[PDB]
């Protein structure tokens, strides 16, 4: 079976910020560049 | 946080409104110069105040979204009964409370 | 930058807004134009974002850039259990699946 | 028509006076309420042109930090108080009015006092301008404008006398805005944006008013993008 | 007209192919630029329709999970490589597709190797959809439809053929929506939005089409502001 990604499934760079995945957002509203590219993920900062 | 903090940015030339009235012109249009900033340690009140003085309480914010004021700003607003010396945050975190709970005083 | 400016246009209200009160904050050097200023805050690895729900700005410039990020396999208790009846053990009465 | 049209923005209001105004309107696809309540926001405050106090001409005074004898408020309060009055034109033909007002004595000044003018209306009469002991004597000129948003007294900076000093501009029958967008649930998908605005209005025009005018502003401005080039 | 109407906004574009299209439009007032290349992006991603393959049927193969022999690429690899196949139907009389393809033997599969079908056009014909080396059979017919959004292949679960896999639908026809607001001299006033937002297409329709559409799905909605209750 394919597994796409999805809100209960957990990430994490090989630095240790481990994370899960709280909200799905529409390319529509999330963080977007002056040039129309927009951001895929979105990292809190307080984790840092 | 971020929301209520106030700012000061760079201390050259004279900060002293307190007393001369050509201290308020010198340093207001000195200010609109490059030498004195909105937020300077100016005792009494730093150019930010003297340039702007708000009546109502939301005449303060739309100041803010019209790109006049940032929140973290020291600006001079009229409340209830005094005329205080608050960054418009400050004055919207009021807000936000002061609605939680309609018992604002 | 390069593409942008031969692309055809300049700068936005909306970032030279985010320069006015990211010099406040003390990340460019106060005087220089915002081409020369808009280097300097890339430099420091963040540049100008916009909300994307309002269009306006996020006042202050916010880093951005390309992190690879793994994702983690799923035990078999991440299959959410939920139990409303069952099997029972047999000398101990307790709930067992 | 029954199943999708049907199925269309239930247009709900709720309005007590000309002041506060609620506007419901729901069901909308996934994320419309932000996409248009948003913009409604920023045209209900900047574009509702407006009406305020664009300069004013004590006689006596020169600065605007000056105080006036008899006078218990001060220059400052005053110009700000200013700020508060909220007048009405009619018509295109009044761009810039000046409304005159002096009054001299053991009076009480309010908005009612100034001398009234023809196509010109005052809804806020018994606002106060200031307190006159004896021998107190204010005569003042203060012009009036329609415009849009918020203009700082030093971006206009106008001049009718040169004695004059100028005031910040609050161009907005429309105090504030405020819109939420709540899911709601209809039958089968769950995601839904609801959209609500709250608009607010210092009496001027009327919620629903204002809410109108903002859309045909909108409206407009989609038109013009017609003729290629 | 010529003093205020005639200073209208000139809308000025430029597009080359059916992919990308700038648009520019000015002078506009304050903040307005803003006001309105968000709106238009958010539709212009959320809303505008488009084609994608909705399902596919290789003769031999049954689940999505198998490998063709004397076919380097995986059934997974491929459904993939279809995923990025953008077609371009003509009318509504063409709601559901079906593109037939075989190729045999020690040659490369690409989309132009599909057999034509009358009103409909193939943007992407190079595409690789697989590598054939000897003995190498594939007979597949790929579905294709006209929806908007994102769709799960689990959501829809297409049935032309029993022994058919689903696809993932990438339906908006707009890969992406850029839009700046830089400062614009006219004459008197120098605070002037000047808006131009660039759109990219798949080919399905063009930036100018999905632009026209986007600003209706606004108009439209600003409508539905008419009946209170």
């Amino acid at each position: 079976q394919k597994r796409k990604l999805q809100v209960g499934d957990k990430l994490a760079n090989r630095h240790g910020n481990k994370g899960v995945v709280a909200k799905i957002l529409p390319v529509e509203d999330m963080p977007h560049l002056p040039d129309g590219t927009p951001v895929d993920v979105i990292l809190n900062p307080l984790g840092v | 946080y971020y929301i209520t903090q106030v700012r000061k940015e760079k201390k050259g030339a004279g900060l002293e409104f307190a007393t001369p009235e050509e201290a308020l012109a010198a340093h207001e249009r000195g200010e609109v110069a490059l030498n004195a900033p909105i937020k300077v340690a100016g005792r009494e009140t730093s150019v930010g105040r003297l340039k702007y003085v708000f009546a109502n309480p939301d005449e303060a914010l739309l100041a803010v979204a019209h790109g006049i004021v940032d929140l973290q700003d020291v600006v001079t607003v009229r409340y209830m009964g005094k005329r205080l010396e608050t960054s418009p945050g400050r004055i919207l975190f009021a807000r936000i409370v002061a609605e939680a709970v309609e018992d604002e005083k | 930058f390069g593409k942008r400016k031969g692309e055809g246009f300049g700068v936005d209200k909306r970032e030279v807004e985010v320069l006015r009160r990211a010099e406040k904050l003390g990340l460019v050097t106060p005087g220089k134009t915002p081409e020369e200023q808009l280097k300097e805050l890339f430099l420091q690895g963040k540049v100008v974002l916009y909300d994307g729900r309002t269009g306006e700005p996020i006042e202050g410039p916010i880093v951005v850039g390309q992190m690879f990020i793994m994702k983690l396999y799923h035990m078999v208790e991440d299959k959410m259990h939920a139990r409303s009846t069952g099997p029972y053990s047999l000398i101990t009465q307790q709930p067992l699946g | 028509m029954l199943d999708s049209k049907l199925k269309a923005p239930v247009f709900t209001v709720r309005t007590q006076g000309r002041e506060y105004g609620e506007f419901v309107l729901e069901p909308l696809e996934r994320g419309f309420g932000v996409t248009l309540g948003n913009p409604l926001r920023r045209i209900l405050l900047s574009s509702i042109p407006g009406t305020a106090v664009t300069s004013v001409y004590i006689e006596d005074v020169l600065h605007e930090f000056s105080t006036i004898p008899g006078v218990k408020e001060d220059v400052v309060e005053i110009i700000l108080n200013l700020k508060e009055l909220v007048v009405r034109f009619l018509n295109p033909s009044l761009q810039t009015v000046t409304l005159l007002l002096k009054a001299e004595g053991p009076k009480e000044v309010k908005a009612r006092d100034f001398l009234p003018v023809a196509d010109v209306e005052i809804m806020n009469p018994d606002l106060h301008i200031a307190t006159l002991e004896e021998g107190g004597r204010l005569n003042m000129e203060v012009r009036v404008d329609r415009g849009v948003g918020y203009v700082p007294a030093e971006k206009h900076g106008i001049k009718d006398r040169i004695n004059a000093i100028p005031v910040d501009a609050v161009f907005s029958p429309v105090r504030r805005v405020a819109f939420q967008v709540e899911d709601t649930r209809l039958g089968q998908r769950t995601d839904l944006d609801k959209l609500t605005l709250r608009i607010w209005t210092d009496g001027s025009v009327t919620p629903l008013e204002a809410l109108n005018q903002a859309v045909e502003i909108l409206r407009e401005h989609l038109t013009y993008f017609s003729n290629p080039q």
